[PDB]
């Protein structure tokens, strides 16, 4: 409650020190052994919804996925092992873009640089804007699946790489999946970019650990 | 010449209503509420009963009753709290 | 039950949307009718 | 007459704002000109001419919650109204390049003078006056 918020000499020195190593052996050990079959029993049972899934992004909705826990083995399953296939064997190979969010190299100019190559038949918003007079006479077929992994990574937060992102979503032609783990992610849109981007929300916690993006930032500085 | 006498029908009524009023002063700088605070329901409504010259406590005389001494005790509010209390007690 | 549970949290449309009387609750109210009917 | 008795360089209801966005302004301008001293002792159930204090989000949020008319909670609409009120420039943020919302250094503030704000509350019922 609200008033719970109205209602509010040691040192890390004191804890016995752990060498880097050392921090990672027993993360390795219980991220396996501790709750190994109630998660992977949810995650099958949580593999029913791929119908719901691809139903919904061929109606042009994104799919943001959203809870406690790491979300990129769940996206790389759906988009390459249902998504994609089923894309080209049902509207007779469909290429996969996957962008890594948790990474803070990333550059918002070097992603571009695909989307031009893989959809534009040979300033970055004025392409952006001859791409959309040009899909409005192509026929309405699923031509390049996006998964955005970590919307709230540390490059990807920036006000111009969510610009970018949420104008893509504007033609129909492009499948767009985006997890996030920040809880005031939803502050970053507005009307003008929820709207553009057209989310459908789904409540995908399964409390994985994220090996993978603890990798990008150094325990030892705790 | 008029002593107005008692038939415990609106127990509920007045009953919960102290319970009600105890709950809100439980964590509030507030009026003493105590058993002292219900005596003056009963014996305000003895009053008006008495004003009619009747020799019943009826339903509306406590009625009368309740309103006065309830509106008293959420008056003597302060403002970010007196708004709330207003329609806690709509009832009454 | 679980899967009910898990269902509705997850928002999928699998689950069952209660506008009409649940099968359990009329299947009783047809049999305890039947079992008094003839 | 009327010529002269009004300038007329005025450019020219003012803000057409939904329910949920009238109580985040009206929030945000508490938290920017009362102390935090004054927070759990006058919402709790236990300075006009000056320019406005940063405050924190906890705190907007903590006091929207408090006098918005059991719980209102906050789901995504309220993120969202708050987010297009930045956007429209009701409320400033502690930066001014490459803005990073999630950032736990930028502060907030409110760019809305009083009297917009006194109208503001008019149309919602809510006595401001009496909290000063």
């Amino acid at each position: 409650t609200f008033e719970g918020y109205f209602d509010q000499r040691h040192t890390m020195s004191m804890a016995p020190d752990v060498t880097r190593e050392e921090f990672s052996l027993v993360s390795n050990f219980f991220n396996e052994n501790f709750q190994k079959r109630p998660r992977q029993k949810l995650f099958e049972i949580q593999k029913k919804m791929f119908p719901q899934y691809w139903f919904e992004l061929t109606q042009g909705f994104s799919l943001l996925f959203y809870g406690v826990g790491s979300k990129r083995n769940f996206l790389e399953e759906f988009a390459i092992d249902y998504l994609s296939p089923k894309i080209a064997y049902s509207q007779l190979s469909i290429p996969c873009l996957i962008l890594n969010g948790y990474n803070p190299s990333c550059n918002y100019r070097d992603v571009f640089k695909e989307i031009t190559d893989l959809l534009v038949p040979a300033h970055v918003i004025l392409q952006i804007q001859k791409m959309i007079d040009f899909y409005k006479n192509q026929p309405l077929d699923i031509k390049l699946i996006l998964v955005v992994h970590n919307l709230d990574g540390p490059s990807i937060r920036k006000n111009t790489f969510q610009t970018m992102l949420s104008f893509l979503s504007v033609i129909r032609q492009i499948a767009i999946v985006a997890s996030t783990d920040h809880i005031y992610a939803p502050l970053l849109w507005d009307n003008m970019k929820a709207q553009n981007y057209n989310f459908v929300f789904h409540d995908i916690s399964n409390f994985e650990p994220s090996t993978v993006e603890s990798t990008f930032q150094d325990v030892m500085k705790m | 010449k008029i002593y107005p006498k008692l038939h415990q029908m609106d127990m509920d009524k007045v009953s919960r209503v102290y319970a009600d009023l105890r709950r809100e002063s439980i964590s509030t700088g507030s009026f003493p509420i105590t058993v002292r605070h219900l005596e003056s329901i009963l014996r305000i409504a003895e009053s008006f009963a008495k004003m009619r010259l009747s020799e019943f406590v009826s339903s509306y005389d406590l009625d009368r009753a309740i309103k006065v001494v309830v509106d008293s005790f959420v008056d003597a509010q302060k403002v970010s709290v007196r708004r709330q209390l207003r329609r806690s007690f709509a009832i009454y | 039950r679980y899967d009910e549970i898990i269902f509705r949290k997850l928002g999928s449309m699998l689950q069952t949307t209660n506008i009409l009387v649940t099968d359990d609750q009329y299947n009783i109210w047809k049999k305890r009718i039947e079992m008094d009917l003839a | 007459i009327k010529l002269f008795l009004s300038t007329d360089d005025n450019l020219s209801q003012t803000y057409d704002l939904s329910i949920i966005s009238k109580y985040l302004l009206i929030a945000s301008y508490i938290c920017s000109y009362l102390e935090p001293r004054y927070d759990a002792s006058i919402f709790s159930r236990k300075p006009r001419y000056l320019q406005p204090s940063l405050f924190a989000i906890e705190r907007l949020l903590a006091i929207f919650q408090a006098i918005f008319p059991s719980l209102m909670k906050a789901n995504i609409e309220v993120f969202q109204n708050l987010s297009e009120l930045h956007t429209l420039k009701l409320i400033a943020t502690t930066m001014n390049k490459n803005i990073d919302y999630l950032s736990p250094k930028v502060r907030w503030k409110v760019n809305v003078p009083w009297e917009i704000i006194k109208e503001i509350s008019e149309s919602v019922h809510f006595n401001i006056s009496d909290y000063f």
